[PDB]
């Protein structure tokens, strides 16, 4: 650009950024934790697990 | 693309730019953009510069039935903590047909080597409200994509810019230092509650 | 296991970001951001104060809670086979309550030193007001965490005395010396917290 | 005058007062409840005497409610950060104190009930040991009342 | 003047109200149902009476619903941040209190049900202790109604 | 007029509405299905009855679908942050409540099937307990239908 | 007009649709294969039937492929940030719902295959369980096709 | 013009394509090689047939190589951000799908080879199970070729 | 004059001097006390000789107090940022050295008394090992004086 | 002109080429070296043949050395940021691929050595398994050579 | 000229020299003093000979103290930022090398003393190995003396 | 001219070269010193011969010292930033490669020593494997020499 005008980062950028960051942290944890709990359940097929 | 207003004294010293510059008196808005940027006739009477102080004077003939002038006033204090010349615009003045009005601009600051940029500098509540009035006034003002540099300029071009808006702000940083604390407390609570168990057996 | 791997996962992911962010703001020439001077001015002194007060109670009570249940659950358990336990060993609980008492003494003092400013600019707020805020924080944090540790200690060694007394009646009188040394920790957490508060005034 | 967000901390105070006290009461009721169940099979006559650590865990939720209501009545749109942080300090001081006291009541309850089953002489001592943990809840409430009314 | 973004916190109110209450009622139903199933091989006649824990877990989700719906039916465009943070604090205050109540219902339901099949006299005790668990959901509701109506 | 980035939260709504419901129905189907398979070793006839916890887990996935569709059909370039947050809230509320329901369906479906294998009387109790798990998805749905259409 | 740093979200959608669906199909294969191998030791004839949970997991990868290819042909230089978010939503919604279907398939596959060898009747019931897992992928496909073409 | 940092995304594509495919192929090789090594003791005849899981783990790395080479030969200083993100999307898409295929091939390599030693009839089944793991690498490749090319 | 926030780091110095010394003296006293009490049943005469590890843990609490008093009395709103950092250093130095000493005192106190009650000749060696635990507190004190007095 | 930080990504390239390859070679050497030592007692003659996994682990560190040297030879203060990202990509590409190859060589070596001692026939297989691990370091190198010369 | 914050790094050097060497010497004393106690029951004669690990653990804290005092004497109200970093470097380089040496002295001391109790010939080897551990503190001291005096 | 922070990265070069190398050599000495102590019990003859891994682990400290000294003596206020990144790259290239080599020497030294107790012929094999471990420090030295003088 001809004048080195700044990258125009809006006001409320900290608000958008923290909303996005903490919603995506919360959703990443709720996925990862849920994924871990479902990935590592004991299927518990006791009458056949030993055979 | 609008060119920055450039104050030249043997070389360019102060640069000022906006996506829009407008003002109001008594809620009557006037766009100054086409009356300002790239206008060869732009009256800069009484504009001034010094190694540690700057005053961009913007003057116009028709506004509010009067000659009107804005003085954008900037300093380059030596901030001792960081051992660098942080600059600030500490006030604006508006000079009328016979009087002066003022604003204090809050957040306009950065190291002198960099321009400052903000998406709004304004007195209007939604547009950041950076222009605080300590007393009631008939003036209202808005700079949109405001960008300024009054020290360490090279050529009729800005250096890099400190954007006003960062990854954090007061209510957010205090909001997290509470929330990313009481969520630790909740996890200590939830660790003890999720540690709850029951016996698989009972007596006869 | 699970919650320890979650706390570790968050903790490593956090510091892995902070190493990278600290490098980035250094190497990109962005030391005009990461303005700790901004954080320590625009964060209101009342926030630092009231975290200090709140932690001065609550951490003292958390230490006294572990204090109580560590000694208490041993008092009950020994008491089945040795009924004599249920009176003499209560002194260890009294010292756990004393660790909470030290919390509330200190936190009432700090609370009853707070007052409103009527200003909002760091220059107008000024050093006295900031120093009150930060001092009330550090004092309240120091009594809170010192009582947290003291109460857990007196708990532990109160189970100490109780499980030993259950096997020999004479031991409690001599073992009680360690509970005194445990209890002194919470009192040190008061003395310094008074000193950290003792010179402040807001306005 | 005051910041647009200012009331948020005082609202989190009102919430924390209830939430952390409910967590403390829940654990205190869950451990004591488990104790009661596994005692009652052997000593059915002791249920009505042994509910005590459960009602006391219930009282630690009430200590949170008292503050949560007293904060909530004290809120307004224009609230100064001073009053809003006092209310957050109140929120922790009751809330996490209730979380703490509730854990001591839960564990001492679970011990105390399974002890009393074998040894009727414990029943006075258990309630003395639990009353110390309930007073830890008062040492939250009392300062949270003082802060909210400041 | 009213800012943008503001309806987010009030929405996370109406979310948290339901989500953490459903988690409380799910855990409360999961442990209680494990208890009923693993119990009812021995004492089938106790299936019907032993549903009560599951019903009270269900009530915790209803308290979550009531607050979530009350918040939802009072969200509006351009809401002040004051009412919106109140709606956040309300939604957490029921939601996480109902979560805590749910853990208590779950543990008490499982210990009390498997205990009651060995000893019928436990049943009256279990109901009283389940009331002291379930009321934590009501405390979360009372605070959430109070905050969400300021 | 309205911002870019506005659609992001409403899209995380449609995502969370589906993802967390599919996670819920997957847990419910996983835990129930492993239970059914293990049960069938002893009992050749109970399969077509013991499928029902899997069918109710299947319903949780449909609740996620219903909201995720309503959200996805509501989004446009010009959408205000207000309707977008409401769509995030809806998607989270059905999503995580359908997850909570699915967690409970898995546990009570598995326990209910194992008990039913040893004791056929349990099937009626298993259906009742399971309705009190399945309705958590429905409460999630109700809040999300309200929010996404507010 | 449109910003750059913008097609990135729609690109992460195109990737996620394939990556999480491959992870779903990989877990859905890894457990199911361990099942088929451990089973075959005593019942070799069942292999050509008991492959089904693996084939179903393979279909979860195909749901990922369909959305990832659809997004990868729907992208363009300077794509409107709105469509870039929708494609991110689609890419997570099939990707993680496929991952949820993959977890369900992997569990009920490993249980159901073992169960089928001990109980020859189970095979029909096992397919009727697996259909309620594999359809979670199809629900994730449905919403992802809506969003990516919205 | 492109910003100076533009090539970073594309090169992280080239690295991720290789790295995650090498992590996939390594895990597939590690578990398979443990399975072969253990089974050689008990069935020495099978060692040369039992290499197939390792050869497939090796092929997953070839998919990482192909895409990494295509990214690296596409990449240049003047690259527009659009093409640079597409290359990250391609490189993660094959890379993490190759990781997923690696996980699957590894587990079924171990269990498939162990089962084959105990029961030679499994061999044809194990090939078909492994194909439905190895094809995840090919689906990752197909998406990554589309994204990196168009 | 000095910066507005200057005193904060020095206050954290006074707090850290105490807090980490309360951690160190607590663990050192708690671990030693468990040793002393558990030991004393086997050898009721050896309590007095065995108190010494607790007295050493009290001595490292004195080190934390002495520094925290010196920092707290050196502090003022007028403090230059240099001395505010020296005090932070003194506070971390004594605090975490006292922590290290306390950790050692606890371990060697407990192992020391447990060994001593089996074999009384250990006592003379136990004193020496305890001196080499406690002197770390003294090196923490030395550094913390040399910083905070500068 | 080129930004003065541009060399940072170059030296991190050289570091990552070395470090992660040495980590891979170390793990590959540590596991196989445990395998050799634990094998030696039963089959002392196999030590000199069994070094091959160790040698191949050593080779992975040589791949990292080569690329770290090639990167280092190409550095300059004035380096264009494009070339420094290429060097990071090369560094991670060999470095983490060598980590993967080293992980495989470690697991295969330990299983392969302990198997071979019980059955010599495995050797002919495990050398080919180890080739299919070690080639991952070669692919990581090939990509890193391409990238570091674009 | 120089930033007021500049001395902060140099203070963290002085602190970290003492802090991490105290941790190292504490662990070295704790681990080995547990071993000495356990040993002394069987071999009362070896107590005075077995102290040496603890003496070397003390010496690591002396290397901490040396640098901590050398830095704390070198600090000043306007220190050039270069020298402040050199001091942080000295502090970490002795401090964490001291930690590493303390870990080695700890492990070697415990193992060495117990082994000596079973085999008096180990004492010679134990001292040599302990010097090879303790010298890691001295190598950290060398670099820290260089950096602090450069 | 040259940036004020520049020497910070050069200091972290010197520090990392010593610190991570001391952690590597400490691990090497701790694990092998444990193996020697356990082996000595029934092998008075091997105690001196077995020191090989312990002294070899010391070399990694010296490679760390070499680079640390070589960097530290090359620091200046004027440092061109590029030279500081070369010095970080060097200090990690040795430091973390020495950590890798120290891991390998620790594990190999422990196992190799115990295996040599069981079978004295292993002594040669142990030396050879420890060379393939130790050279990882040496390759890290080579890269760090090249970088620290580029």
């Amino acid at each position: 650009s001809p004048y080195n005008l700044a990258y125009k980062y809006n006001l409320e950028y900290s608000v958008v950024f923290n909303l996005v960051l903490w919603i995506m942290t919360g959703l990443a944890l709720a996925v990862i934790i849920t994924s871990y709990n479902i990935w590592n359940m004991d299927p518990g097929y006791d009458s056949i697990i030993y055979r | 693309i609008h060119p920055p207003v450039s104050y030249n004294d043997t070389a360019p010293r102060i640069l000022f730019w906006a996506q829009n510059f407008s003002v109001a008196y008594k809620d009557e808005w006037k766009d100054l953009t086409s009356l300002t940027f790239g206008v060869e006739n732009l009256n800069l009477t009484g504009s001034f510069w010094n190694d540690s102080f700057a005053m961009l004077s913007l003057t116009y003939e028709p506004l509010f039935g009067a000659t009107v002038t804005f003085k954008f006033i900037l300093a380059s204090r030596f901030y001792p903590v960081s051992a660098r010349y942080w600059f600030t615009m500490e006030r604006l003045e508006i000079h009328s047909n016979g009087s002066v009005a003022h604003f204090n601009v809050s957040q306009v600051t950065g190291p002198s080597i960099y321009s400052f940029h903000c998406e709004y500098v304004s007195s209007l509540s939604k547009k950041g409200s950076l222009l605080v009035t300590n007393v009631p006034s008939l003036w209202q003002m808005t700079l949109h994509n405001f960008q300024i540099q009054a020290f360490n300029v090279t050529g009729e071009q800005f250096s890099y810019a400190s954007d006003c808006a960062g990854f954090f702000s007061p209510g957010i940083w205090m909001g997290l230092l509470t929330t990313l604390f009481m969520l630790f407390i909740f996890t200590y609570g939830l660790h003890m509650i999720l540690s709850l168990k029951t016996m698989d057996r009972f007596d006869d | 296991t699970g919650l320890e791997l979650l706390y570790l996962g968050i903790f490593v992911a956090f510091w892995a970001c902070m190493i990278v962010v600290g490098i980035c703001y250094t190497i990109f020439d962005l030391g005009f951001r990461f303005d700790v001077a901004w954080f320590l001015t625009e964060t209101s002194p009342f926030m630092w104060s009231n975290l200090g007060i709140g932690l001065a109670i609550s951490l003292s009570v958390v230490g006294a809670a572990w204090g109580i249940y560590i000694t208490g659950s041993s008092i009950i358990g020994g008491g089945v086979k040795a009924p004599r336990i249920k009176t003499k060993n209560l002194v260890s609980i009294i010292f756990c309550e004393a660790v909470a008492i030290y919390g509330i003494i200190m936190a009432i003092v700090i609370s009853n030193m707070a007052e409103p400013f009527s200003a909002t600019d760091p220059k107008a707020i000024g050093h006295r007001n900031y120093h009150a805020g930060y001092s009330m924080f550090g004092a309240g944090l120091t009594v809170g965490l010192s009582n947290l540790f003291c109460g857990v200690c007196v708990g532990i060694v109160g189970s100490g005395a109780a499980l030993a007394d259950a096997q020999n009646p004479s031991l409690f009188v001599k073992i009680l010396i360690v509970e005194i040394f445990g209890s002194a920790i919470g009192l040190f957490g008061v003395i310094v917290a008074i000193l950290q508060t003792s010179r402040v005034k807001m306005g | 005058n005051n910041p647009e967000y200012s009331s948020f901390f005082g609202v989190m105070g009102a919430s924390s007062a209830m939430v952390f006290s409910a967590m403390g009461a829940a654990y205190g009721t869950a451990k004591s409840g488990t104790g009661i169940a596994a005692m009652s099979v052997m000593r059915p006559e002791l249920i009505m005497k042994s509910i005590i650590p459960v009602v006391m865990a219930g009282i630690i939720a009430i200590y949170g409610l008292v503050v949560a209501v007293l904060i909530a009545n004290s809120l307004t749109d224009g609230i100064t950060l001073y009053r809003s942080f006092l209310q957050l300090g109140a929120g922790l001081s009751v809330g996490l104190s209730g979380l703490a006291a509730g854990f001591a009541i839960g564990i001492v309850g679970d011990a105390g009930v399974r002890g009393t089953a074998q040894q009727p002489r414990l029943f006075v001592g258990m309630i003395l040991i639990l009353i110390f943990a309930e007073v830890l809840g008062l040492y939250g409430l009392i300062v949270a009342l003082i802060l909210s009314t400041k």
